[PDB]
């Protein structure tokens, strides 16, 4: 029914695009510019239907990050949104005329960590930002604008970036394709075959966003809308939410 | 004659394969990139490869001076402080060897042009960009470079070219400018120095692979969708790059001598 996405990203790499993608739709997508002095979060939420459920989506994008010459403590305000949601969860649970079936659940139960197609590995922003998170959010890390690397630079991009996770002991979530899944999104169609897709045209050929050779879209939707989506919310309530709880 | 290129942007924006493809090249051999955790507090260090170009007939001292480390760091705050101290160490070596008495021997260590690759992966300048060519603007001849243009459809291209030139001037940095062409020049020459300037800034494409751009082997970037061809006019604007670099590095020299030079020289007086 709830479900709440954390979109982490530089400004312009796709965030509004991707869930636009995701969940074949246009949310509120109005770009931010790069001169934003600090971090900040937009929450919008929307009524969908995925399938047969009633979803209540809520979107949170980060604005303003990695833009600043000075990037310190960009994770402050997004660890700020996510204990918020923490906190509200527990005054609601320490009510005595309490209501916890009728309540909507605001914490974050998935992080879309975008990672920049460098080619390299992770940017300390990255490394910084993902190690504030990863004990509060089920954090899903995700090249964007995947187009950028060429099918021999693919593998090897994707074994750096895990290889730093792992050797920096950052905390992804594990699902109950190789990872990080690299995605590529697109409100724009391309006439392939008959049907018309979602698909970025180049003057030398077309990204198909829904082609498996061509990206892992088909695999995160799968992964975190179509199969996992309760899994999600249990982690976000059994493990994160009681970490803080805790104290 | 000798040129000196800087090279400015951030890590992992094919940088040092675009500067390998215009002069085929090999100046990165044991260039190691650091992890993550070692580049939260990295700083910018200066690296000067020298080869030997003899493009066409003419042969020339290329200079390529990189710094790696720019914008790795967190807190960028003083990731210009050594660039800066760098290009006006050369101007100060240069003022005292035109000063003594062994001006037959001067070796011309100036920069005579700045590559700045700006990110195609934004909406446009970022305030790290802002800042430092208008770090650099009054002393070195900036060349503004889109890199990794095969991200951008034509569409996003044209997007991010017009709103980067209206930044430029929002910001009023002051990059270098091709000379007019004069009249006495044949017709194929005055467009060909109007093709150049409505192509600023640059979408360039690098690349060390050779791919099959059907018919023949060619420098370019595979996908499973396509081939990007690096000297494709209709794919990226590397070839414009590589024919104004050329065509104008005697004009990038003497601007380097008579404006920012000049303007260092009399700043100087105590
Ligand atoms: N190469 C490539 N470009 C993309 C892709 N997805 C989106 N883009 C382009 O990048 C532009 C920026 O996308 P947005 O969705 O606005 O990025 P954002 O993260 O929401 O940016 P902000 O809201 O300003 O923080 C889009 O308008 C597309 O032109 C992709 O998968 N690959
Ligand atoms: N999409 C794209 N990738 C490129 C291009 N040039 C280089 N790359 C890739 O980008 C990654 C980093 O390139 P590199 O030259 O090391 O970047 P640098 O850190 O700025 O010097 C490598 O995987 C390259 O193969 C290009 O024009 N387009
Ligand atoms: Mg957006």
């Amino acid at each position: 029914f709830c479900f709440n996405i954390l979109c982490v990203g530089e400004t312009g790499i796709g965030k509004s695009t991707l869930m636009d993608t995701l969940f074949n739709t246009k949310f509120e997508s109005d770009p931010a510019t790069h001169n934003e002095p600090g971090v900040r979060l937009k929450a919008r939420s929307y009524e969908l239907q995925e399938s047969n459920v009633r979803l209540k989506l809520t979107i949170v994008d980060t604005v303003g990050f990695g833009d600043q010459i000075n990037k310190d403590d960009s994770y402050k305000p997004i660890v700020e949104y996510i204990d918020a949601q923490f906190e509200a969860y527990l005054q609601e649970e320490l009510k005595i005329k309490r209501s916890l079936f009728n309540y909507h659940d605001t914490r974050i139960h998935a992080c879309l960590y975008f990672i920049a197609p460098t080619g390299h590995s992770l940017k300390s922003l990255d490394l910084v930002t993902m190690k504030k998170l990863d004990s509060k959010v089920n954090i899903i890390p995700i090249i964007a604008k995947a187009d950028t690397i060429a099918k021999n630079e693919l593998h090897k991009f994707k074994s750096k970036i895990m290889s730093e996770l792992v050797s920096n002991g950052v905390q992804i979530y594990q699902f109950p394709v190789h990872l990080p899944f690299a995605v590529v999104g697109s409100t724009e169609e391309v006439k392939i075959g008959n049907k018309m897709a979602k698909a970025r045209q180049y003057p030398w050929g077309v990204v198909q966003v829904e082609n498996e050779n061509h990206c892992d879209f088909v695999k995160l939707r799968e992964m975190l809308i179509r199969v996992n989506m309760e899994d999600l919310r249990e982690q976000t309530h059994t493990r994160h939410y009681e970490l803080y709880r805790r104290c | 004659f000798e040129f000196t290129l800087m090279v400015v942007g951030e890590s992992g924006l094919g940088k040092s394969t675009l500067i390998n493809s215009l002069f085929l090249t090999d100046l990165y051999p044991e260039r190691v990139i650091p992890g993550a955790a070692e580049k939260i507090e990295r700083t910018v260090q200066i690296e000067a490869s020298t080869v030997e170009i003899e493009e066409r007939g003419v042969k020339l001292r290329l200079t390529v001076v990189d710094t790696p480390g720019y914008g790795d760091a967190i807190n960028c705050r003083d990731c210009f402080k050594t660039i800066i101290s760098y290009i006006d160490e050369q101007f100060e070596r240069y003022l005292h060897d035109e000063s003594g008495l062994n001006r037959r021997h001067i070796i011309d260590n100036r920069v005579h042009c700045c590559f700045y690759f700006i990110s195609p992966f934004g909406h446009g300048l970022k305030p790290l960009d802002v800042a430092f060519m208008k770090a650099i603007h009054n002393k070195v001849n900036i060349v503004p470079v889109i890199a990794k243009a095969d991200t951008l459809t034509l569409k996003e291209r044209e997007r991010l070219k017009k709103r980067i030139l209206d930044e430029i001037e929002e910001h009023n940095i002051k990059i270098y400018h091709l000379p007019d062409a004069e009249s006495d020049e044949d017709e194929d020459f005055k467009e060909q120095t109007r093709l150049l300037k409505a192509s600023i800034p640059f979408s360039v494409v690098g690349s060390n692979q050779l791919i099959e751009a059907k018919g023949k082997k060619v420098r370019g970037r595979l996908y499973p969708w396509g081939v990007v061809e690096v000297e494709n006019p209709e794919h990226n604007d590397f070839l414009k790059l590589r024919t104004m670099l050329i065509t104008h590095m005697q004009d990038l020299q003497e601007v380097t001598q008579d404006l920012h030079y000049e303007n260092f020289r009399s700043e100087r007086l105590k």
